[PDB]
């Protein structure tokens, strides 16, 4: 039914800020949905960063993240995307979008691996 | 608790000021009340004079500048006309029952000299700076 | 080292239970009723900490609602027409004209004397009815009779269900949880005070809560006690259903003087074809709601147990059927095509509910009074946004097979704590004391 | 600008007491409650109820003597059993919500004091003058 | 007796605040307002209205440390701006009328400055002991 | 150099809008409705200066009045009898016996069937009616059936215009206007302070205003607008005109019990000779009088133009006769008699008015209601004193050729404002601050 898809910069220079947009088709972004960020580093377990709700922004952020994360969405393209600013070393990982629901992610894209590199 | 120094002589019960002017502001009905409103007029009417005494004696002490306290000097001097006894006659052998009856007649003189014995400490007190 | 010294202005509170204000068309009555001004409220105080305990089923907040709200609607419909002598034997037939199959039997023509502005003449005058609110005699009377005068709402009163505030009066405040998906209870950790509450639409309803709020994440279901099935289940949605009601037939209205300023309002004949009432909801946007219910629903129950909606079966109307005024008209609509359903726990356009209307209303059960809503002239196209449900539990014995769940009615105060469930009221105790190094 | 201290700690609070001891005061509708008089009977319940409370805590404050200030020391010492702790423990670790709490079921106790120290008071001042 | 001072000087019209302050709480009915209560809602409403305010003057005048006497000194230094006049000009040639009118703009930041003279000079005697 | 200082008693004051007390014969309304005495009233505080402005078309006061006044009618006589019943086809012909020329067809004789206190027995009765208030079936009824059950006034309520006074509530003061032949607007220059006003007689009246109060040195006109023709004129004379006004014709009553406890009161039959109700105003007086309102009225017309008066031409008894009520029944009287003059701008014994009574009376406008005054036995002897008038302009083209001027009616408020223009009531501000060489 939906599908997910992220795109964005694979390299980002340290200091630089990451976008990552994930489209939404098979759905509406509009919905009562959490668009969620998660990444996974490489050799590591799976971490949350934040969402937002398709019908009413209040999001949520990892607070460690909250003075250089900002989550947003654009309906007129069905779309969220995830802004990084100051990336480092330690954010580089696959970052993956998923769409939150209840107790679970229903949905998840394909993930975009992002280094982060001069 | 409340009035057993009702016959106490004035001196003795001038330790009892305080027990009884502490008095003075002493569901089902709440929708009785709001029903048959007659009694919901008694009983506001009731609530509000209470209210209005009590202002009423706290406006007397505020413009005498006896506001504070449930003794305080006036330096209006007493005339041994309004009553011309002495205070071995009066403190200690009369009950405040007593005495209200025996200067009841004075009550509007000495409350205008009062007033301004503190108009004139007020002015005095601006006077000065 | 210390004594006593007394703080007085102190930022404490206790619980109270007050009184609040109200505050805000002509001919609306809650218009009329709180003048007391409300808009320019950016009053609201972030607390930190605190940690206010909260308990909306305990919410004396609701309570009031109820009380002033039946209050209200009494004494704005009080001063009208009290229509005793319409009671009446009546003479009546069907009416079989420009109709459809589904009103069969639906609408009486009936005819009757009724008196006229002198106590000598009588008229021959008639109505048209709806069945629901006639009752044949062993001719028809009309069913009130049993048990009460009725009297005719008046026309120049409005119920447009307009939102108010409640404000608290001096002395008390009221602390609003923000609490994102608090379920009701409990130390909610995040506090503002406000001295107005938001505006509520003053809506009445069954099964179906209509116009109200919707949960600012996701869907919402709470229950006062979610094992005990004696206890009503109460779901916010976090988006709205769009329900399209109708009644059509094109009608019209009589003016009848009854008595010396007394005026009957009767329905007169209809122009274009009789059909009958519904609503219309949309099916793909029902059927993702109750999606986003069930999946919420299952965190109370057995794993991968079966879950299911059914046919609100019960006594009356007001318990089996979706009943709300609009355009001025009480419609009770069958929702029994709503609520037919099975989860499985492990799945991958519009539904149309016959609906039919009464005129004698009674309101807040009661078993006399009663306001003969007057006929509205024309049609009624109503939009509402459906933001909540009530529903029960059958609660019986476990073997696998969970609660077939019926939506119900139930008096008013649970279509009030939905929304009042954010607000607590308590009293301002300023005075206290401390110990401190410091004497006269 | 009114309850946000209500989590501060209680010294820091003590610098906002004026800021909710000042709220304590705080046509259509004119014509509404003069018909449907029980809603008329409700506003001056609501009205009269505010005034009465008010006025008790300044009847409180009168008798013990703080009336006037927001602050008073009543030469009372603080028995410390009331509550056995440190100024550091209390007047910088805790809230006054707390601190109401902690020392709830002392609160008649002290105002019976802080009443008797106030009639002491009073009294030496008389008998000296 | 009572507004007459209203045309005097200010200055002049000091000496008659007792004059005006005085009045400001100044059978047959009794069955009457207790039948057709409207009327009793009446004289409800006005009773209260007239305590409330008169409790809103008291309260002000406690939180800048001016209550007890008609008049206070606040230690808040006249900014020339409200009012860029001598005294000569105001108190011996203005009436209290004029001068309401001259700086009726400046009421409340006038009120606003006197609640914090008086915060502060809470807060001092409280750091002195 | 200068500090705040606060000084608290200050003698200062803003508009007010408040309630007044009202202050003072067993069955009078007013004597029953304000028990607050009033006489000893030397309370009046002259102030030096003030000049205080004042505006009586504005004047709240009048305001309270027209809105106390109608509820205490109203209140007086809502427990009386409510004459539902009598509105039944009624069987007339005339009263055609001991009559003059000018009644003839002014009485009616009517029976009918009315009830007894029993619910299974009528009576016949009968009574006399005035023409005015029974309308003729295509048979007769009576004329307010069309719109209202109507009452019947009690017969132990008084509503003798006996003066009463207003009394501001304590934080308020009532200054008055001593400015002789003060227009009604303005910096009145010479002003005191009461807490009480003088009393006023409630009287009721179009046209002419009876016993109200005269004009200290001369006659005053005054309006909000004088070139507006849509504003009313009022006009204080400063002398008196005697007015006799009377009801020829003893007539007795009868009492008819219609219910349980409720009694009728009927028109019985009439003792001598029928005749004309009429009201005598003295020729010469009247004609004094107009001369000194036009003298006067010419200060705002053009030079030497024609000033006329005219009759009262409009749609209805309030608008075209003088109505006003005297011993206890309410007159409409034929005024064209005195509007009727030119004035030449250059010139060098009982005017009398036919008047017509009726009992069912609307009193303020309104649709419904009416009270149905009782019968009078006996004869009417009234004799009062004119004070005053209130006249409109035509306000057409100019070519010279001035209004021709017309009385007319109103509501109560301008029979009112005509005496309270010379009072306006304030709110004490005793708080404020003041510069001050001093520190704590
Ligand atoms: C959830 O929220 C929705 C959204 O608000 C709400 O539905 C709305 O309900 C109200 C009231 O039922 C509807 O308002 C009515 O609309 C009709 C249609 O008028 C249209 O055209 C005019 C032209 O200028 C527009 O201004 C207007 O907005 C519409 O576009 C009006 O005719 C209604 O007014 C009449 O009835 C009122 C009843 O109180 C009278 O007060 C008013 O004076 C009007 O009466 C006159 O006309 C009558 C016609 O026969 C006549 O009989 C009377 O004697 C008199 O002459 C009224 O404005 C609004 O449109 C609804 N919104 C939608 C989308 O349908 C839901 O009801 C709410 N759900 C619940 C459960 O509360
Ligand atoms: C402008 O100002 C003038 C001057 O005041 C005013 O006219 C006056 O109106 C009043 C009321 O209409 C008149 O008073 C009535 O006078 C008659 C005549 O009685 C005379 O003899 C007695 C003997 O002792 C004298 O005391 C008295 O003064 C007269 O000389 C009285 O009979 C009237 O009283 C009866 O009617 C009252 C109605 O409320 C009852 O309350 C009262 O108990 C009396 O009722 C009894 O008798 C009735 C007779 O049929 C009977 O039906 C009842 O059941 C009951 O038994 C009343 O005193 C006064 O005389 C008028 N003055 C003049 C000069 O005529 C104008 O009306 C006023 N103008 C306007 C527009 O307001
Ligand atoms: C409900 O029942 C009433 C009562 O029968 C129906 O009203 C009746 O309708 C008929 C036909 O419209 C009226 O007949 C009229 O007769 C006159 C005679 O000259 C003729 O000129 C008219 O054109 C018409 O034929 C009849 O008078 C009328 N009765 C009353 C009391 O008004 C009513 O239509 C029925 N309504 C429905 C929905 O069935
Ligand atoms: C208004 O109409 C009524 C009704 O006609 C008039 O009353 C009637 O007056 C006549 C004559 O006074 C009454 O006749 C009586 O008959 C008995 C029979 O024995 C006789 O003994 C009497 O002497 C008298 O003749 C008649 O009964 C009476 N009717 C009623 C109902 O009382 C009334 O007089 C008319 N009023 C006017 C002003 O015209
Ligand atoms: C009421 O009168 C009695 C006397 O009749 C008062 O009694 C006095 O009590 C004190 C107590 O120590 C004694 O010392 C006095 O000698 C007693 N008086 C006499 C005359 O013996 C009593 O105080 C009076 N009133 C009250 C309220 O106690
Ligand atoms: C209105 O009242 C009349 C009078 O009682 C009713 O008509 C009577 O109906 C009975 C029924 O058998 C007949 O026997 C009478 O002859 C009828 N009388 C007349 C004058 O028609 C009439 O039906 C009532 N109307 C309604 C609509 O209830
Ligand atoms: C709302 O959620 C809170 C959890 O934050 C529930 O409170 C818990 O209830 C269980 C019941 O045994 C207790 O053991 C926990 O200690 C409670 N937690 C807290 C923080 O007190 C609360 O019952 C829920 N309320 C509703 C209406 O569902
Ligand atoms: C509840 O769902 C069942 C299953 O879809 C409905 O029964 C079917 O209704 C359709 C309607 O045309 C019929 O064609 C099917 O044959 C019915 N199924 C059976 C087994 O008879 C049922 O009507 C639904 N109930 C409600 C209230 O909508
Ligand atoms: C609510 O609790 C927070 C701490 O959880 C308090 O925050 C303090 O804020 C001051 C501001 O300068 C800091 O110096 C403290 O260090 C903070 N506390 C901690 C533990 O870091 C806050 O003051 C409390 N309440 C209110 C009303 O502010
Ligand atoms: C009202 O204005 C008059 C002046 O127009 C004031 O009169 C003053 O009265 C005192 C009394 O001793 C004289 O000394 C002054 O010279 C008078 N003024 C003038 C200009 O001559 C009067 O005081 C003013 N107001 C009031 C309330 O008295
Ligand atoms: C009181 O009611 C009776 C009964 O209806 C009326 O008298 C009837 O009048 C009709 C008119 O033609 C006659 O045909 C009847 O025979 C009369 N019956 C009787 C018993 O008289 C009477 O006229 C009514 N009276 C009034 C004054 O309205
Ligand atoms: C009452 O008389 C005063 C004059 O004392 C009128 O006031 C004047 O109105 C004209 C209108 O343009 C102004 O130009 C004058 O300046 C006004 N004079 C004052 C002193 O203000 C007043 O309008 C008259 N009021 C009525 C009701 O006729
Ligand atoms: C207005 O005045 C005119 C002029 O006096 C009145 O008309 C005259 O009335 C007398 C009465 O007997 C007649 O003799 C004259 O012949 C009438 N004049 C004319 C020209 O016909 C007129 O009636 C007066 N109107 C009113 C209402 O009194
Ligand atoms: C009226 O309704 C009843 C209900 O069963 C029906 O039997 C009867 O035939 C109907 N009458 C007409 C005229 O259709
Ligand atoms: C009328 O009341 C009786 C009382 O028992 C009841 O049995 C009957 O069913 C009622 N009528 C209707 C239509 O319900
Ligand atoms: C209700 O009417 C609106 C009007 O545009 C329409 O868009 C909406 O889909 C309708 N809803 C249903 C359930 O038909
Ligand atoms: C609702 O869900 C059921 C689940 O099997 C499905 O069969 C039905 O087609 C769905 N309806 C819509 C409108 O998608
Ligand atoms: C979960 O499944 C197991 C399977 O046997 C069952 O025994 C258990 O009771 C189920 N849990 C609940 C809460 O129903
Ligand atoms: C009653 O009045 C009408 C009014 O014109 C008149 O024609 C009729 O002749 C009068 N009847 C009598 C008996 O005079
Ligand atoms: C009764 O009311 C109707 C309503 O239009 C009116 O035309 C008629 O003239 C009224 N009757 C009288 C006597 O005015
Ligand atoms: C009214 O009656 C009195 C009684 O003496 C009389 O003097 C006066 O002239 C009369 N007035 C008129 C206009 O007749
Ligand atoms: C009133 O004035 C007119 C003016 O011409 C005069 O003719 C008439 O006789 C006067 N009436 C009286 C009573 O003097
Ligand atoms: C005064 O008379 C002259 C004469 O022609 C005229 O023009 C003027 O308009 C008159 N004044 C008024 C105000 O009518
Ligand atoms: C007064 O009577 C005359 C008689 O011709 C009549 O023309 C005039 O219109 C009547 N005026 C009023 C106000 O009744």
């Amino acid at each position: 039914q939906v599908q997910l898809q992220e795109s964005g910069p694979a390299v980002v220079q340290p200091s630089e800020t990451l976008s990552l947009t994930c489209a939404v088709s098979g759905g509406s972004i509009s919905g009562g949905y959490g668009w969620t960020w998660i990444r996974q580093a490489p050799g590591k377990a799976l971490e949350w960063i934040g969402n937002i709700y398709g019908h009413s922004g209040s999001t949520n952020y990892k607070s460690s993240l909250k003075r250089r994360l900002t989550i947003s969405t654009d309906t007129s393209k069905n779309q969220f995307s995830l802004k990084l600013t100051s990336v480092t070393a330690a954010d580089t990982a696959v970052y993956y979008c998923a769409r939150w629901s209840t107790a679970d992610f229903d949905y998840w894209g394909q993930g975009v691996l992002v280094t982060v590199s001069s | 608790g409340f009035l057993g120094a009702a016959g106490s002589t004035m001196g003795a019960a001038s330790m009892t000021l305080t027990v009884q002017a502490r008095n003075l502001l002493s569901p089902e009905c709440q929708q009785h009340l709001l029903k048959l409103t007659v009694w919901g007029i008694k009983q506001l009417q009731a609530r509000v004079l209470a209210v209005e005494r009590y202002l009423r004696d706290q406006q007397l002490l505020g413009i005498w500048g006896c506001s504070g306290k449930l003794i305080c000097c006036t330096n209006v001097p007493w005339n041994s006309s309004w009553s011309n006894r002495n205070l071995s006659e009066i403190w200690d052998n009369m009950t405040w029952l007593q005495w209200d009856k025996e200067i009841s007649n004075y009550t509007q003189i000495i409350y205008g000299l009062l007033e301004e014995s503190q108009n004139q400490q007020e002015k005095n007190e601006q006077d000065l700076l | 080292n210390l004594w006593v010294t007394v703080y007085y202005g102190v930022p404490v509170w206790k619980d109270a239970e007050t009184t609040l204000f109200c505050a805000s068309k002509k001919h609306n009555v809650w218009a009329t009723h709180c003048c007391v001004p409300t808009d320019p409220n950016p009053q609201e105080i972030h607390l930190e900490n605190v940690t206010e305990e909260f308990n909306m089923w305990k919410n004396n907040m609701v309570e009031q609602m109820h009380t002033d709200i039946i209050s209200l609607w009494d004494q704005s419909l009080k001063p009208c027409v009290k229509l005793t002598p319409l009671c009446v034997t009546l003479q009546c037939t069907n009416v079989t004209n420009n109709i459809t199959d589904d009103m069969r039997g639906e609408l009486k023509n009936c005819s009757f004397n009724m008196t006229t502005e002198l106590r000598d003449k009588k008229q021959k005058v008639y109505s048209l009815f709806y069945r629901l609110d006639v009752v044949q005699i062993n001719e028809y009377r009309l069913i009130n009779c049993n048990t009460s005068a009725i009297t005719q709402a008046c026309p120049k009163v409005s119920f447009e269900p307009i939102p108010i505030h409640y404000c608290a009066p001096a002395g008390f405040a009221i602390l609003k949880c923000k609490d994102k998906k608090f379920n009701g209870t409990g130390p909610c950790p995040s506090v503002s005070t406000v001295q107005c509450t938001h505006g509520i639409k003053p809506v009445v309803s069954t099964q179906l809560l209509l116009n109200g709020s919707l949960a600012e994440e996701e869907v919402m279901i709470r229950s006062e006690n979610i094992t005990n099935n004696a206890k009503n289940i109460l779901v916010q949605f976090n988006t709205p259903v769009q329900i399209n009601c109708t009644r059509p037939n094109n009608n019209t209205r009589k003016s009848i003087r009854i008595g010396p300023g007394q005026w009957f309002y009767a329905t007169g004949d209809i122009i274009g074809d009789i059909r009958q009432a519904h609503c219309n909801v949309s099916k793909a946007t029902w059927n993702e709601t109750l999606g986003k219910v069930v999946k919420q629903l299952r965190k109370h129950f057995g794993n991968n147990t079966i879950i299911r909606f059914a046919n609100s079966s019960g006594g009356d109307l007001e318990v089996t059927t979706h009943s709300f005024n609009c355009g001025g008209e009480f419609f009770y609509c069958n929702t029994s095509g709503l609520f037919n359903s099975t989860w499985i726990s492990n799945t991958s356009d519009s539904i149309t509910l016959p609906c039919r209307i009464k005129q004698i209303i009674n309101m807040w059960q009661r078993i006399g009074q009663a306001m003969y809503a007057p006929p509205i002239q024309g049609v009624i196209r109503c939009v509402s946004n459906i933001t909540g449900l009530i529903l029960t539990r059958d609660g019986g014995s476990t073997n696998s097979t969970t609660e077939t769940f019926r939506p119900g009615g139930g008096d008013m105060r649970d279509n009030w704590r939905s929304e009042l469930y954010k607000y607590k009221v308590v009293k301002i105790e300023p005075l206290g004391v401390a110990p401190t190094r410091c004497k006269r």
